DNA sequence: AATTTTATCTCCAGGCGGTATGCACTTTTAACAGTCACCCCCCAACTAA
DNA sequence: TTAGTTGGGGGGTGACTGTTAAAAGTGCATACCGAACAAAGATAAAATT
């Protein structure tokens, strides 16, 4: 939002140029043909490429870096310390949200057990604008699911005094 | 909800499936990855040569294929894999290595010496795959394998038991690689166990193999001491007057104190009424260090889950240095600190050092424990013990080393020393865990009226003109709550008590002193390693001269003396007597213009209460032996001079120390030792310091009245003695000669008394004796007389003979004062002369004791500190001129041998080599660290340049007190031939009251034999012979060359004198 | 390196500025290193009654021989203002003197802080030794101790750039804020009165004049602006709390509040006292982030005060008589 | 070669700390394009760490 | 005190799969800045012009 404003996106390197004029050139000669051979048919002409390409290549590229260096340059005097702040906070969130992000991703990725159910939510699971129903459903709260749900996470238990063996085993003893 | 749960477990089971398979492909790495291709391939083939692949032909095939100093983080990385194997965690030290082998700029560091450390650490647990692993990294390092290699590789299949072929195509390997199989049995770093493996692989192929048949250590053939190792005389060597039991016991209570590491003694303060106060404060203390404890435990935990983690990253840690010892030990130690600290705090690098120095000791005793030398000194020292016992016979008479060598030398377990980084690193962190962990309340008189938690431990700034220190400072509430319990027990560290049985002789630079503690052989700071390196490269029988003297000094039998201690005790209780060296108790004190007062009156009491907390553990230990016999071992600075371990009760302290010990055996008196005895008052008195011997014996008899007297009531008689120059020691002497005149037979009283017999400037009398001079000779008492002569009268007398005879020729200043020349104004002039004092050093000596003078006018002290320095520098240049062509030639010689890049060094007479450790610290050190940055000096950086100033000024001292300590050396092994008890102060020699007459010809004789020898000559060719002899450099060479081969003449004067002067040694 | 004024038109603005407006006309001048002495002549041909204490023996005969008739008041001393009172040594040189000897001698009597001030002071400040008498100075001063015992004296003296622009540092230049300029801010009120190059004054040695034009042409290399400085002791400066016997805690504080520039002053609080700081930080009206640098001169006397005011705990500072000379 | 500057009595176990700048080398993320794969923001509810 | 399922519809970010290059971090080393307290007269060695 206020980043796009306050400066533009760096520009496109060599192999990236390589890769938008000869790419889906290449891409609608093969019309089955997917992104991960496409590209990497791609790498092999590139390393193919004769050595002219890649130096015109990179005489554009670095024009475009030059250009954006001036641009860049004139920025930021244009920029009032406001957006300044902005851009600040905006990035610092941005890096927070992406550390939480791998964060569980790294907790997932280990099969961690599932955490206990709840008897509505089992009810609810059974009996099935999805937010208008669940208010629905939890103002009408207020097949054994009661105790399933313990059942479940006493089920899951065994899970979880197994699920500290490979840590030790691994190494990450953080976890525990 | 049955399809839920199959979809959660189909997802769990396809989750577990692919974590699998990401895993078959955070661990440790085993496998190192190579650079070279070739070699990648060979690892590849090797492993795939068969699932069971045999790795012992690959490697036999790896060795017999066969195609200056560290830095701080190389030093780093070596003592943590040596501490790998120790601590037993190897696939830590595996999985460092293999990482900094991988990466390209981490491999550059490492060093054959890490590879051979975790190949014979995988070695030891019998390994194969991991020594093949290893052996590949050193191949593709490009190093070569070496002695250790094959070493490792025999014990490794020699542990296994594998067939005779691979040993045989092994040592073949070894054969034509030019490598000797008995050179391999010499290696330090392999023990006694990795030896006898090594020998059994051997032995499987090689039945008729065997170790070089054992020889009997040679004999000391030195000029000098051909007399004492002659094996053709009669020889009566004092035996002690204890049983053997009694000794065997002792020794266990004695190697019981050194493994719990601390002794405890009873306070000896006035005792406190238990008030109301006095048991809340003790409750409030025990609570607060019950509470440390827990902490401080939780935290060293977390500092050792903290460290793992960066050695399991790929970076040196320091894990295994926390490892070695057990966590109570740890905190038990940091607890002790915390509690000996002082009110006004100590400096921050100073405790840091101070809390790695403990560590060391405590691991050094535990690993000796573990391994089992524990009972192997047992038995040695209880057989050994037969020679020194009353009720026992050795077969034959040895001195204490021959007979500990006959007997069979257990071999000594040396403990390698950690680097100077990692020692500090250590200390530092320990003190930072410190710091953190302890907290106590706030307001200590009612919990929870304010319930915030406060330090105990602050880190505050001192600032030294310019310079920042940091230092650490307890919170004054702590110190006012220790104060106020007024705990009644002391804690010493184990090292810092005299022992209790008698000392380990002196064998080797490496074993000695303590039963278990290390003990360095040559007291100096902790990086230096010269003088050790030194010691260790001369040939094997060059020091037992050293040796021996210092265990024959280490087996005197002290015992504290009764009666002195009581009346110093009752002293010390009640009031104090400043007048006589017993400090007053804090209770007794003094007590913007009021500014003044308050600075002054803050200045008094401090010292006041340093004197009183130094004194409160010397008088504490004499109590706790006040009916026991106890040791005190030696060694030796850098020069040759030997000193006590034991820092806080010895013979080298104030007359309180020294009136409180006496030799536990006695001897008759005999029929000349009253006369000793009573001359030895006089002289303690010094009345009577320009008389005759018999002058003092008819003076001692003419006030016999007041010897009696102070005898028999001390403290509310006449109180004669307190006028003496020593007023402890007097009274000892006079209770002595009390009970020997009152006895029925004055001839047989067993007299358990030390005698002293001094040299007056010894230092001058050692130059005197080198320059050969007659005049200087004479006037320091090396010729026969029969009054003692005194070199500051004369001195004082030529000043004043000069005085009048300018002030008749006409001079201000010179009439100003008359008569105010004297003895005490040129003494420290004179005696500082041999520490090489200038004519501006002179002045302000001179010019303090001016000021004290009242009758001069203050408006001519410059001029008349200028005038009597010149006179006094005149005069001394009439009476010593070799002393001056000697300085000068030392001063040029060191000098010029500075310039060309080089410290100095000498060898004594005796076969001491010496070494002069002066050098530039230009680049600083510092740790980066949570509190503060460290800055430390590396002490063993032998690439800095030397300080040709302090190289110049510190060469002709030096020469001299090692020449003094040679001659106590030799005085001291002579007179133990004759059976005789001998301990000695530097230049100061004390025996019991009946042998004075056999120590003093002793004395002459020695001095007379060391001094015929041509000294001057014999370092002038070895200097010429060690420096000069160089082809590179001859400019340098040619002018040190012309510098050192002009030695001064000697003078015109006769050394035989010596053996009939009576005031020689008085 | 001493200097010295030669110029005649220099020397008449250097008096006019020193009397200065007539209000208490009677105001006696000591001048500190007359030298040459036009300077006095041209504060006496203006009508001052001037005492000057020149050091260097060979130039009380010329003042003399001018001042033999002068009729009005020439009284010399051979003494220095900044040898004055020296702390060690039984018996005090020509070249020093005594406090209390030299107002003794000059009639002058003890007066309270609060009256009005009972003399002035003129002259330049040393060469190579400005920070060494700026400490000095205000170790005689916040002590009320040596010449400041005698009530509130004016000082007036030359500078040089480097050293002033370090005296005159605020929050808002904080590359050159140190613990000088705060202590000598917190008690006096700084005036800059003139600027002169150094071209101006002719250098002396110990020889005499520096006439070497390439001596002179290092004068011009070496060419800074000497600044003229006014100083004041400031009225309400003692406090109940900073008393004359408490100043060793305010400079141990101030030091240590500069050896970690870059911290917050929350930290050093916690190392320096037990108290709550966060509640010290309340009270002086500040936050929490608050940096060192960015703290004014009156603030520091602002902290220091609330800490010392409290009395629920007996223990408030951690600074002792030990931490000297260590 | 001459002129100006500096240290001035030894040994017994002593060392300043913080902030700024520079350099040689290694590690990291952003850029393009299409699919698609799982995660994450909402109303409301309950249970564990 | 805060977060995970539960709950679908709707967005979001990255993975997968390539190469490139300009920042960001690391470990080491040197340089400059920070309180006082007199000094007169002497002399040879070390540093500088």
């Amino acid at each position: 939002s206020s980043v796009l404003a306050s400066c533009p996106k760096k520009p496109v390197s060599s192999y990236l140029r390589f890769s938008k004029e000869q790419l889906p050139i290449f891409k609608a000669q093969n019309p089955d043909a997917k992104t991960t051979e496409l590209i990497r048919r791609i790498a092999q002409r590139w390393r193919e490429l004769p050595d002219s390409k890649k130096k015109i290549y990179q005489d554009a590229y670095r024009a475009e870096w030059q250009v954006y260096k001036e641009e860049i340059s004139r920025f930021k005097e244009q920029l009032t310390p406001s957006q300044i702040m902005s851009l600040e906070k905006e990035i610092m969130d941005k890096h927070l949200k992406r550390k939480a992000m791998t964060k569980k991703k790294e907790l997932t990725l280990l099969g961690k057990p599932k955490r206990p159910r709840s008897a509505y939510n089992v009810y609810v699971a059974e009996r099935f604008s999805p937010q208008e129903k669940l208010k629905t459903v939890k103002e009408n709260w207020k097949e054994l699911y009661i105790q399933h749900a313990k059942e479940d996470e006493t089920r899951y238990h065994n899970e979880m005094k197994s699920w500290e063996e490979q840590m030790i085993e691994v190494g990450r003893k953080d976890l525990l | 909800w049955a399809k839920i749960l199959e979809k959660d477990k189909r997802t769990q089971q396809m989750r577990m499936q692919r974590l699998k398979a990401k895993l078959q492909m955070r661990r440790l790495q085993v496998e190192p990855r190579l650079l070279s291709k070739q070699m990648a391939g060979c690892l590849e083939d090797c492993t795939r040569q068969a699932p069971e692949s045999p790795w012992e032909e690959q490697l036999a095939r790896l060795l017999q294929e066969a195609p200056a100093q560290l830095s701080g983080q190389q030093q780093r990385l070596l003592a943590f894999f040596k501490c790998c194997l120790l601590t037993d965690q190897l696939p830590l030290a595996h999985h460092l290595l293999v990482v900094h082998h991988g990466q390209r700029q981490k491999r550059k560091l490492l060093t054959l010496d890490m590879y051979n450390a975790v190949m014979l650490g995988w070695a030891r647990q019998g390994a194969f795959k991991e020594l093949v692993y290893v052996l590949f990294m050193v191949k593709d390092a490009g190093l070569t394998p070496d002695l250790l290699s094959y070493a490792a590789a025999l014990q490794c299949m020699g542990r296994q038991d594998q067939d005779a072929g691979t040993i045989e195509r092994c040592l073949e390997q070894m054969s034509q690689e030019g490598l000797k199989l008995q050179a391999l049995f010499t290696a330090v770093l392999l023990s006694e166990e990795d030896r006898a493996t090594v020998l059994k692989a051997v032995h499987k192929v090689k039945p008729t193999f065997s170790l070089p048949p054992q020889l009997p250590p040679p004999v000391n053939t030195s000029k000098l001491l051909r007399d004492v190792y002659a094996k053709d005389g009669r020889v009566s060597y004092p035996k002690l007057h204890l049983p053997l039991k009694t000794l065997q016991c002792l020794f266990e209570k004695q190697l019981h104190m050194e493994l719990a590491s601390r002794v405890c003694v009873v306070s000896v303060e006035k005792p406190t009424l238990p008030s109301k106060e006095v048991k809340h404060a003790r409750k409030t203390l025990k609570t607060l260090r019950d509470q440390w404890e827990k902490a401080l435990c939780r935290a060293l935990r977390e500092t050792k889950n903290r460290l793992e983690r960066e050695v399991y990253e790929g970076r040196f840690s320091l894990y295994p240095f926390l490892c070695l010892l057990d966590e109570r030990e740890v905190v038990r130690m940091l607890l002790q600190v915390l509690q000996a600290l002082p009110a006004q705090g100590e400096s921050f690098t100073t405790l840091a050092r101070e809390l790695s120095a403990r560590t060391f000791s405590r691991h050094v005793v535990q690993r000796q424990r573990v391994s089992g030398q524990v009972q192997a000194l047992q038995n040695h020292y209880r057989k050994y013990l037969c020679l020194l016992a009353s009720d026992a016979e050795v077969p034959e008479p040895c001195l204490p080393r021959q007979y500990w060598e006959e007997l069979g030398a257990p071999e000594a377990l040396r403990e390698q020393p950690w680097p100077l980084p990692v020692q500090m690193e250590l200390g530092k962190l320990l003190a930072e865990m410190l710091v953190q962990a302890t907290q106590m309340p706030c307001s200590l008189d009612k919990p929870h009226r304010s319930s915030r938690l406060v330090p105990v431990l602050y880190h505050v700034y001192s600032f030294r003109n310019v310079q920042q220190i940091g230092i650490l400072k307890p919170h004054p509430a702590y110190v006012q709550l220790l104060e106020k319990a007024a705990e009644p027990t002391l804690t010493f560290e184990a090292v810092d008590v005299p022992m209790l049985c008698p000392p380990l002789p002196w064998t080797s630079p490496h074993s000695g002193a303590f039963l278990l503690s290390p003990t360095k052989l040559m007291r100096t700071v902790e990086g230096a390693t010269q003088h050790q390196e030194l010691l260790e490269t001369c040939p094997p029988t060059a020091l037992h001269g050293a040796l021996d003297a210092l265990t024959q000094l280490g087996n005197c039998a002290w015992r504290v003396n009764g009666r002195v201690l009581d009346l110093v005790l009752q002293l010390f209780q009640a009031k104090g007597c400043p007048q006589l060296g017993v400090p007053a108790p804090p209770s007794e004190a003094p007590q913007a213009e009021l500014r003044r007062e308050l600075a002054h009156c803050q200045k008094v009491a401090r010292e006041m209460h340093s004197l009183r907390a130094e004194a409160l553990y010397r008088l504490s230990l004499a109590q706790h032996l006040r009916d026991r016999v106890f040791w005190l071992p030696h060694n030796m600075d850098f020069r040759g001079r030997t000193y006590p371990c034991p820092p806080h009760f010895n013979h080298l302290g104030s007359d309180v120390a020294r009136a409180l010990l006496e030799f536990a055996q006695g001897r008759p008196l005999g029929p000349h030792g009253l006369d000793w005895l009573k001359i030895h008052l006089v002289n303690l008195t010094g009345l009577k310091k320009r008389e005759p011997l018999r002058k003092r014996l008819a003076f001692a008899e003419e006030v016999m009245d007041d010897i009696l007297d102070s005898a028999d009531q001390p403290l509310t008689g006449r109180k004669w003695w307190m006028g003496a120059e020593e007023p402890w020691q007097t009274l000892a002497c006079c209770m002595e000669v009390a009970n020997a005149v009152r006895a029925s037979d004055p001839a047989a009283y067993v007299s358990h008394l030390p005698v002293h017999q001094d040299g007056s400037c010894n230092g001058l009398q050692h130059y005197a004796a080198l320059g050969r001079d007659s005049v200087g000779a004479a006037s320091v008492n090396l010729e026969p007389s029969d009054v003692p002569q005194d070199v500051y009268s004369g001195v004082a007398a030529q000043v004043e003979v000069f005085r009048r005879q300018d002030a008749q020729r006409g001079m201000r200043v010179a009439q100003v004062l008359e008569g105010f020349i004297t003895r005490k104004v040129v003494k420290q002039t004179v005696m500082t002369v041999v520490y090489g004092v200038t004519r501006y050093g002179g002045r302000l000596q001179i010019e303090k004791r001016l000021r004290e003078l009242s009758d001069f006018p203050q408006e001519f002290v410059w001029e008349a500190s200028h005038y009597l320095v010149r006179q006094v520098f005149k005069s001394l240049q009439e009476m010593f001129s070799g002393t001056r062509a000697i300085q000068h030639w030392l001063t040029e010689s060191a000098r010029l041998i500075s310039h060309m890049g080089s410290v100095v060094e000498w060898v004594t007479p005796l076969g001491v080599p010496v070494i002069q450790p002066y050098r530039l610290d230009s680049k600083v050190k510092q740790i980066g660290g949570g509190i503060q940055s460290i800055t430390y000096t590396h002490n063993g950086d032998i690439s800095r340049k030397p300080n040709t100033r302090k190289q110049k000024n510190g060469f002709p001292p030096n020469f001299i007190h090692s020449l003094d300590s040679s001659h106590m050396m030799l005085t001291a092994l002579h007179c133990y031939r004759k059976g005789l008890t001998f301990v000695s102060v530097h230049d100061c020699y004390w025996t019991h009251a009946a042998d004075v007459s056999v120590m003093n010809q002793v004395c002459r004789e020695q001095f007379v034999r060391l001094h015929s020898e041509p000294i001057l000559q014999d370092l002038s060719r070895f200097l010429v012979k060690r420096f000069c002899s160089e082809p590179q450099k001859i400019l340098e060479a040619s002018q040190l060359k012309e510098t050192l081969q002009a030695v001064p003449k000697p003078g015109a004067f006769d050394l035989e004198q010596v053996k009939r002067s009576t005031y020689f040694f008085s | 390196f001493k200097r010295y004024v030669t110029d005649r038109r220099l020397a008449e603005t250097l008096a006019q500025i020193y009397l200065g407006k007539p209000s208490r006309p009677p105001h006696l001048l000591l001048e500190c290193n007359p030298g040459p002495g036009i300077l006095t002549q041209a504060l006496l041909e203006a009508g001052a009654k001037v005492v000057a204490l020149e050091s260097d023996k060979t130039f009380i005969p010329h003042l003399e021989s001018l001042g033999k008739n002068l009729d009005g008041k020439l009284r010399v001393i051979h003494c220095d203002f900044f040898k004055l009172d020296p702390r060690s040594g039984g018996v005090i040189k020509p070249p020093a003197m005594s406090s209390r000897g030299l107002f003794k001698n000059l009639g002058i009597e003890a007066v309270p802080w609060t009256a009005d001030i009972p003399l002035k002071v003129v002259g330049m400040f040393p060469s190579r030794g400005e920070k060494r008498a700026l400490w000095k100075l205000a170790y005689d001063l916040y002590s009320c101790t040596s010449i400041y015992k005698f009530g509130r004296i004016e000082v007036n003296m030359f500078i040089g750039e480097k050293e002033f622009q370090k005296l005159m540092a605020d929050p808002g230049n904080p590359d050159l804020y140190h613990v000088l300029s705060v202590i000598w801010q917190l008690a006096c009120e700084i005036k800059v009165l003139h600027m002169e190059p150094w071209s101006s004054f002719d250098i002396y040695t110990r020889k005499g004049p520096l006439e070497n034009p390439k001596r002179r042409e290092l004068l011009d290399q070496l060419q800074q602006k000497l600044y003229l400085i006014q100083m004041i002791p400031r009225q309400n400066l003692f406090t109940k709390n900073l008393t004359p016997m408490n100043y060793n805690i305010f400079f141990h504080l101030l030091k240590h509040c500069f050896g970690r520039r870059s911290a917050t002053v929350i930290d050093h609080l916690r190392s320096l006292t037990p108290l709550d700081a966060r509640d010290i930080l309340m009270q002086i009206g500040k936050q929490e982030d608050e940096k060192v640098v960015n703290m004014h001169p009156q603030d520091f006397k602002t902290l220091f005060e609330t800490i010392e005011r409290s009395k629920d705990c007996a223990y408030k500072w951690l600074y002792d008589e030990t931490l000297e000379d260590r």
